This record gives C-alpha cells, structure tokens and sequence, in this order.
C-alpha cells in the first residue's frame, strides 16, 4: 500500500532530478575545449624503481613534502621510502598482512593502514623511542576497509566494504560521524582541498558527495556501468574523476551535477584500479589491469601517453603535491617514479 | 655522499636484510584458505587441527600451516578473493547432513559456492581439499529422509555408501576444466583424528609441483 | 683443403651459443630475480660462454692463418682454461639433475630446511675441482709454462675420463630416481612433459657433451683425427649452444 | 628514555679501563652511538662513533688505535675500552644517541657522563665571542665560523647548536641550521650561509643561561667549537 | 705431449 | 521497508532542490583553471635537469 506510493514518489523525484540536470547541458566540455591546442605526447621515463617489497603492492600515498612516500603490501609490510635517494626510512610490520589501503598524514607524523581485519591502524612515526608504534586501532566497521584519508592529525575518514564511510576521532577512538547512503561496497575515497567535503565511490556504480561537518549526502552521481574502484578530485575542488571496472574514466562536475566527459578507448577492456590528476588538472592518469598506466588529456579525452614498465596489474598511483613526479605501484612488487 | 647520507644508506641496507629474512621465513609457510558455510562445519575442523578474518597457526611434521577463515566477511567477495591468489590450498567444508535442510536447499548453496570458487580465475591451479563432515548424522538421516529431496534425479539405493558416492561425484563434477587442478575428497566425522594427515598428504603434492616449477622443469 | 666445412659449422653453431649465453647472463645478472636454482644456470652460462669463446678464437686463428698465411698462433695456455669451462659445463648439468631429484624425494626438506647458500657453495667447489683438474692436466702435459710429460698426461686424462663417467652416472641415477618416483606415485604433475625433458637432458648429455671429452681424454690415448675430432667439437659446441635454451628459455615461456 | 653511564675514576698513567653506558627507554639497536669528551674546564671534543649494526666505526685521531668501541645490543650496553691512558685523557665522557634517516634529529639525547682522571684536513670551527653579558628579556645572537663550507650539494647545512647548562649535560637546540629540536621553546632560531652562522635567542629567561656549542657533521672527525658563555 | 687441435 | 523508502524519498527530495549551473560555465571554469596553472605543471611542460630532483 504505502510502499508502492513511496516507490512511485521516488521514481517521480528521480525523473525530476534527471530533467533538472538535463536542462542545464547547453554544451559539452568537448565543444568548448575544441579550440585549445592539445598537449602533444607525454614521454615520462622511469627515474626511480623502488625495490624491497616481496608481495603485491595494494596502496601508496605521497607525503606533503613530495619526497617521502608510504607503500603497503601483503607481505605484512608498510615501507616508507625517501624517493630522492631511493632508500627506506621505516619498515613497519603489520599485525594483519591483508592490507588494502594506506594513508600518509598531512603533517607527516602518522601513517594509517587497514584491510580484511576491519580495523584502521594509526602508527606514530615520531616518538622518543626510535621505533614506529601503533598509536590507535579503530574498530567499528563490519566490512573490510578500502580507503583511509587523514583530515588532520586527529580526524580520519575511512570507507569500508560494509556499505559505510566513517569520520573518526583518533584520540577518543570513536567514530564521530557515519555516512550511510550507499548500496554496495565503497572502494575509494577522495578528500577535497578545503577538507570540508569528500566523495565516495562504491560497488553500486554510484558516487556520492558527503558533507563532513553535517554528515549527510549532498549529491549523487550515476553514469557508470560497473564497480567504481578509484576516485579523485580535480585540483579546483569543483570536479572529480572516477574509474570503473567497465574500462572507462569519467569526469563529473559538482555545480552542474552531471557527467562532463568519458575517457574510454576500444583497445581498453580491462578495469581501472587508480585515477590521479596532474597539478594543473590538464592530465588525468589512470592505472589499468592490462599492466600499464594511461595519461589522458582531461580537457579533450585523448590519450597523451602510456606509462609502461610494470609486469603485473597496476594497483595504485599518485602525483606529488608539486607535480614533479608520479609514483605507480603494481602486483609485481615494484614501485616506479616517472617524470 | 655526506656522513648522514652514508648512515641513511646503512639503515636502508639493514632494513633490506630484515625484509629479505622475513620473506624467506614467510615463503616456507603453507597457506590454507578455509571456506564453507556456518553450519557446514569448520569449527570442528579447526578444533581437530588445533571481527575480520581469523588466522589459525599450527604445525604438523616440520611444516607451519596458516589457515585463513573468511566467513565473517559478509561482503562482495569478488573484491577480495584475489588477495588469496597465491595460496597453497583451499579447504572447502560441506556438511552432507544438510541435504534435507533449508536455509533454497543448503546443499545447493554449498554447490553454488564450490562452483564459484573452483572455476574462479584466481584459483586455476589451486588444489582443493573437500571435507564432507557429519557423516554419522548423514548415515542416521539417510534411512528416514531419502536423498531425492536434494537430488530428484538420484534413482539409487538409499544406503550410506551409494549416497556418499553420489554426493562426492556431484561435487567433483562441478569442476569445469578438471585437468589443471586436483580435488581431494575425504569423509570425516566429529570423532575423527585423521584430517591433518589428509591435508599434509594433499599439500605434499603441491609442494612437489612447486619446487619442480622452481627447478625449471615445471 | 676440404676440411673447411667443419670449421664453418663450428663457427655457425658457436655464434648462436654466444648470443644465447650472453642473453642468459644479461637477464640473470640484474634483470631477473634469482632463486636458489638460478645460480646453477649462471655457472652453466659462464662455463658455456668461455668454451664457445675459445672455440671461436681457435676458428678465427685458423681462418687468419688460411687467408693470411703469414700469421701467428694463440698460446697453449688458453687450452687449459677451455678444459675448465667444459668440465664445469658438465658438472652443473649433473648437479641440476640431482637437485631436481631431491626436490621430489625430500620436498619438505627442500622447501623448509635447505640451506640458503648451499647452491653457491656447490658451484664454488665444482668450479674449483674443475680448475684443479684442468690446471694439473695442462701443467703435466705441455700446455702451461713448463716442459711436457707423457705418462702423467695419460694418468690425468684417465682421471678426467673417470670424472666424466661419474658425472654421467650421477645424472642417469638422479634422472632414474626422479622417473621412478613420478611413476610409482604422483598426483597433479604433467608426466609426459617431465619424461620428455628428462630424456632430452640425458640424451643431449650423452650424445653431445661427452663425445669430445671422451675422445680428448681417452680415445686419443687408447687407439682418425680428421674423421673423429671435428665432429666431436661440432657435437660439444652444439650441446653448448643448446644448454641455455633447455635450462632457461623453455622454462621462461 | 635514559642513558646511564658507568665506570671511570682515577687511573694510574698507562693503564686501561672500560667505560659502559646502559640504555633504557628506546630501541637501542636502531640508534648510532657516539662518545664525546669534555676537558675539566675546556670545551667538547668527539671521541668515537659506532653505528647501528656495528658496521661502521670511526675514531678520533687523538685516540685512534688506542681506544676501542663496542656495543651489546641484547644487553643494551655501549662500551669504550681505553688502553695506555695518557694524562690528556682526563675528561667527562658523554654517550650520545643519534639516528640517521631523512628528517632525523641526530645528537638529541645525552647521558650524564663519567669523570676520568689520570694521575700525575679537519674543519676548524671558531666562536670568537666568549662570556657575553646578558640581561633577561633581551635578544642575543651567538656567532660561529667554519674553515670550510658546511653546505653540502644535497642542500643541507650540517651545523648543530647544543646548550650545556651549568651542572647539566648538553642538550640539542638546532640540528641543521634553523631546524628546532623537539621540546625546545620557539624563542630559539638559527640562520647562516656557507661558513658564517648565527643563533638567535629572541627573549630569554634564566633557563637558557649556559654555554652554547657549535658542531659540524659534514664529515668526520666531528670537530666542535669553543663555547660562548652567557653570563647573567 | 698431447696432439693439439 | 516503509522506513527505507521514506528515507530514500527524503534524500531524493534533498538532492532535487540544488541550484545548478550550466555545463558551459563549468567547462569554461575548468579550462580557465588549467590555463592559469599550466606553467606550474612539471608533468605537462618538462623541466630542465637542473630543476629536476629525479635526475
């Protein structure tokens, strides 16, 4: 009785939203950026190759100094590299070897990991004792953690395979806010530059815009055909790119609230594991299952270059804060820095 | 290089040595992935052989066995099943006393899960030890409730031997492309201490194949 | 006059071996990670490279003294070094076979309790014994910086022949043990490929590795040159070229 | 976190003695250790260095081949074995903890040192100032000069400013010029270029009255500079 | 000595 | 059942009442941001080896 009425009302509201966001599409991004000169051909070369991991790399995160980076592998290791000298700073042994994510704090005093243990571990990198020790274990999720991102030294946002994101308080150990609007497993997180809001991509082929302070969903974006595995804000904070198992990347605008462009090629059939943006936002770097990375022109959706050099699946990649280099990890147990 | 840079290089070398030692230690352990239903019987298997996922460590005849139970992960397993790409074996438990029971028959749910795991692209050449637990309840219950409830096309004698053989054949027939992996089937009860020997025998074959692969000739 | 064809055959089948063994050395030096078994492949590649290099050197000296008759001759010392390479190339082979046998007869020990530096030790001792035999032969037979002797050259050639027979016996015994263990009980292994690979190793060793050594060390003394020696060098250089493709290239797809 | 010294005392000339230092409170195996001595009324002087893993050992030329350094990681004990003790070996011996990675703070913890009395191409670091009269609340600058550029090609300047209060072991203030050590008030700052350096105290209480020392870590043997005393 | 090659 | 549907309706109602700008304006803003920050992008315009830390 009432369930059918509510379903009809939901369908009417969805149609209203679709009509509203179809009436503000007077042009496309391809049409506007058709008169700008394309970037010719990006020839990045492997400046550094970081060796030492003995299993699959599942995550990496650059530090804010653009020199130190953290990497997570199933060998039970969290390794911190000094990318200039290619020498290791710390090697943290995890209690659970099934790591799927890692984060580097903006201050540089903490690291985070998590995975199939359903716990986010925060390690203090700077102690009077010379070792790195577990400072906090955050245990409130009923599913595996797929991404963690520091807001500051005390707030961390996590996304889990229990169809839920969580904003925590590291000192008290309790999750301050719970974001629950998804249907499938949330696989990726991305923080906005202003820290006031973030975006989550899930296994229900949807992306959601979460307000951190309020705790509710602002907008939902639905243009993908399969699981969303990676997500990344544009440097402006008014757009974001998503990657999915359907071999497509996608640009969504927050203010227009719809798709802008699709980055896909008929020669690409494998899924996307990572997306990142250049410092200016002109390039879009996507890591693929077909063992290599692709550099697209974010304003024209054409393949500017190919970063080949990995023997297995590319799992994670990130661009430094100064835009100097890209770091790509893979299942072949190697990290590579490109410039 | 400066003095501090040289000391940093020395620290990195020590870290490399420790990582190599830990990798050598971890490459000699046998990894088992325990799969099954909650009432299928894995707690009995664990007890005989000894939130998140549960890790059980045991030792049997100069081997260290790490058993990973992922039953608490009530999520889309297509997003974390590749974490066990390199695993020595998969121990799949089925309680063959659930043919009558219903959660959709439990037995068909076990069959579907076995079909998904056996034919997964991450386990093309991974051995499967198939445990068929609760044989005593099956023998007691086969007299009253016939196997026709689970298999309408059975058409066989209602004895323990024939029904057990039919169950084993039905599970082994789900193995599409049954030339690139081996399936070991054992019938077990609660009061039975022979399962560690069965797992050891199954793992020995995998080790032989693995260190023939290391020695070039596959 | 009419013996240029064997010389050109030796050059042609040494050219491929140089490329193959240089490739093996390049990919195992830094390109690819090495397990406890790949050091045997490194030792094999090094010995093989040395042997084929000296074969090409001798061939080119002959060609130069043919087209440019007023020429020079390479010193006899190099001959001794050549022998060492050859002997090393017939030891690693046997060792590889034995290793495989162990990996099937004692799998738990091989996986867990095998020393991490055992293979390097075995390579060092085998190269050392090969160098000892080669140096002693050269010293007592007119190849080194000394005066030649006849009886002790015979004695040490016979000792080297016994060493080669022992290597063949070890290879055959290890291969037979592996085959018997596979047939008697084995589950999950491709049996036909293993049988063919093992028999190929044994037949290559016997019909292409021994003949030159057997001639050189025993048949010259017991019993012909133009009819038996160049074919022996062809066979040994053929085995030399075929070894990298049997122990590294088939394995790596 | 503490490093407690042991040994020392009065030694007849030409003898031998073993100074010890027990660590308690930190991961001793991952910390390089130094022995640094101070004459009864003079300044500091570096004696020896042993790295983590015992793979690198450096000695000062004045005791090279005469002193020996060692460490027992399971026992957490650092040892200095001294043979043929000359009368120029009478001093206070300090055990210094230092760790070296990117962003480290070498020379950040010091023991209390052991007194030792014996009975009856090096960079020169210059501190021309001495016994500067200071009033509380003022701003003070301490100058330092080097006989070579301390700026390495990596972009780092290996100047260390330590503070030794009257009756206390020295404490790190700055480890690479303008880098402020942990637990030090923000009133301290450092500036410099090449061979010239200044350490500035903006407004000072009675706690930071003592002797300030410069130290170069560009290359061994880690020469110090005669300290500049602040007098109230 | 020994017949060379 | 009823509670989930009511929550979904409330969420859709909140999402519908959002001010939207044209795709032209957003595309122009993105293009302007990419143009105004092109010179400070090492990956787009390669930098000389003197200013390259990874060289």
């Amino acid at each position: 009785s009432e369930l059918d009425q509510l379903r009809q009302e939901a369908e009417q509201l969805k149609n209203q939203i679709r009509d509203a966001r179809k009436a503000c599409a007077d042009a496309t991004l391809s049409q506007i950026t058709n008169n700008i000169d394309p970037v010719g051909r990006i020839q990045m070369r492997t400046r550094r190759t970081l060796r030492g991991h003995l299993a699959k790399i599942y995550a990496m995160h650059w530090g804010t100094d653009s020199r130190l980076l953290v990497s997570a592998s199933q060998d039970g290791k969290l390794i911190i590299w000094d990318s200039y000298t290619t020498n290791k700073v710390h090697a943290i042994p995890l209690r659970s070897s099934w790591v799927m994510t890692c984060a580097y704090a903006p201050s540089g005093n903490y690291v985070a990991c998590g995975g199939l243990d359903n716990i986010c571990s925060i390690y203090n990198l700077k102690t009077r004792e010379g070792n790195v020790r577990v400072s906090r274990e955050l245990a409130g999720h009923t599913g595996y953690l797929s991404c963690c991102r520091f807001l500051d030294d005390n707030q961390i946002v996590t996304s889990s395979g229990d169809t839920t994101c969580a904003l925590w308080d590291i000192e008290t150990g309790q999750q301050t806010t719970t974001f629950t609007g998804h249907t499938g497993d949330v696989m990726s997180l991305s923080l906005a530059p202003d820290t006031r809001l973030f975006v989550s991509g899930a296994c229900d082929a949807s992306a959601k815009l979460w307000d951190v302070r309020e705790g509710m969903c602002r907008q939902t974006f639905t243009g993908h055909e399969s699981d969303i595995n990676a997500i990344c804000f544009f440097p402006n904070g008014n757009a974001f790119a998503t990657g999915s198992d359907d071999a497509t990347c996608r640009l969504f605008d927050l203010r227009a609230d719809q798709e802008l462009m699709t980055y896909s090629h008929d020669n690409i059939i494998c899924g996307i594991t990572s997306v990142s943006f250049s410092k200016s936002g002109r390039l879009l770097l996507a890591g693929y299952d077909d063992f290599n990375c692709n550099v697209w022109d974010a304003l024209k959706a054409d393949r500017a270059g190919v970063l080949a050099g990995h023997d297995n699946r590319v799992s994670c990649l990130g661009v430094t804060d100064d835009g100097m280099a890209v770091a790509t990890g893979s299942w072949d147990s190697f990290l590579k820095i490109w410039n | 290089l400066s003095a501090e840079d040289k000391a940093a290089v020395e620290r990195s070398k020590m870290i490399d040595r420790n990582l190599r030692e830990d990798g050598e230690k971890a490459a000699r352990e046998v990894k088992l992935l325990l799969l099954g239903a909650g009432e299928s019987g894995k707690n009995t298997i664990v007890k005989q052989m000894k939130t998140g996922i549960v890790e059980t460590h045991f030792t049997f005849k100069d081997l260290h066995f790490k058993m990973f139970d992922v039953g608490a992960q009530r999520s889309e397993r297509k997003k974390w099943i590749h974490c066990f790409e390199g695993v020595t074996a998969i121990i799949f438990c089925v309680a063959l006393s659930d043919y009558d029971l219903v959660l959709m028959n439990r037995m068909h749910a076990s069959m579907k899960l076995f079909d998904s795991i056996c034919n997964n692209k991450w386990f093309t050449d991974t051995s499967i030890i198939l445990f068929l637990n609760k044989k005593d309840l099956f023998e007691e219950k086969i007299k009253k409730s016939p196997l026709t409830i689970c298999y309408p096309e059975y058409a066989g004698s209602n004895t323990y031997e024939e029904a057990a053989a039919y169950i084993q054949c039905q599970f082994e027939d789900l193995n599409k492309r049954k030339d690139t992996k081996e399936i070991y089937t054992h019938f077990t009860c609660s009061t039975d201490t022979k399962n560690v020997q069965f797992v050891f025998d199954a793992v020995t074959d995998v080790i032989i194949k693995n260190n023939l692969k290391d020695c070039g000739l596959f | 006059k009419e013996t240029l064809i064997p010389v050109f055959l030796i050059l042609f089948i040494a050219l491929v071996g140089l490329v193959g063994n240089g490739f093996v050395l390049w990919l195992l030096g830094f390109r690819m990670r090495r397990n406890a078994f790949s050091v045997y492949v490194l030792s094999l590649a090094g010995a093989d490279f040395l042997f084929l290099c000296f074969q090409i050197i001798n061939c080119l000296v002959y060609l130069s003294n043919f087209f440019c008759s007023i020429s020079i001759n390479f010193p006899s010392f190099f001959t001794t070094v050549m022998t060492c390479a050859y002997l090393a190339g017939l030891s690693m082979l046997s060792t590889v076979s034995t290793e495989r046998c162990l990996s099937v007869l004692w799998p738990i020990w091989y996986r867990c309790r095998r020393p991490r530096h055992l293979s390097a030790v075995v390579c060092v001792l085998l190269w050392a014994l090969s160098l000892l035999l080669s140096i002693l032969e050269g010293k007592f037979c007119g190849f080194l910086f000394s005066d030649g002797d006849s009886g002790w050259c015979q004695t040490f050639d016979f000792i080297t022949a016994a060493w080669l027979i022992f290597l063949f016996m070890v290879l055959c015994g290890s291969s037979l043990a592996l085959l018997v263990r596979i047939l008697c009980g084995s589950r999950g292994l491709p049996l036909t490929r293993l049988y063919l690979t093992i028999l190929l190793t044994v037949l290559v060793f016997l019909l292409c590795g021994l003949p030159f050594g057997i001639q050189w060390f025993l048949i010259l003394w017991i019993w012909l040159f133009c009819h038996i020696h160049p074919v022996s060098v062809v066979l040994s250089s053929l085995n030399s070229s075929a070894n990298p493709i049997i122990y590294f290239f088939v394995g790596s797809f | 976190v503490q490093l407690v010294e042991s040994g020392g005392g009065l030694v007849q000339p030409g003898g031998s003695r073993k100074l010890s230092c027990s660590a308690s409170g930190f991961a001793f195996s991952s910390f390089g250790m130094h022995w640094v001595r101070q004459a009864p009324e003079k300044g500091l002087e570096w004696v020896a260095y042993i790295s983590s893993g015992s793979g690198t050992i450096y000695y000062a030329d004045t005791v090279k081949g005469r002193f020996t350094i060692s460490r027992d990681d399971p026992k957490n004990t650092l040892f200095l074995q001294m043979t043929s003790l000359r009368s120029e070996d009478t001093a206070m011996y300090y055990c210094v903890r230092s760790i070296y990675y990117y962003g480290s703070s070498p020379f950040d913890f010091w023991g209390q040192g052991t007194t030792l009395t014996v009975s009856s191409s090096d960079i020169v670091m210059t501190q021309a100032t001495s016994s500067v009269p200071v009033t509380p609340g003022e701003s003070v600058s301490i100058s330092c000069r080097s006989s070579k550029s301390l700026l390495h090609s990596n972009g780092n300047t290996y100047l260390y400013w330590f503070l030794q209060r009257p009756g206390q072991s020295p404490q790190l203030l700055i480890y690479r010029m303008s880098n402020l050590a942990s637990g030090v008030p923000d009133r301290f700052s450092g500036s410099g270029s090449g061979t010239a350096f200044t350490l500035t105290i903006s407004r000072l209480e009675a706690e930071d009255v003592g002797v300030y020392y410069c130290m170069q870590h560009l290359e061994y043997p880690l020469t110090f500079g005669a300290g500049t005393k602040l007098e109230l | 000595c020994k017949n060379f090659f | 059942s009823i509670a989930q549907a009511r929550k979904l309706v409330e969420q859709l109602k909140m999402e519908a009442n959002i001010d939207r700008i044209k795709v032209s304006k957003a595309a122009a803003d993105l293009m302007a941001y990419c143009e105004a920050h092109a010179k400070e992008d090492p990956l787009l315009t390669p930098v000389p080896a003197s200013e390259n830390p990874f060289r």
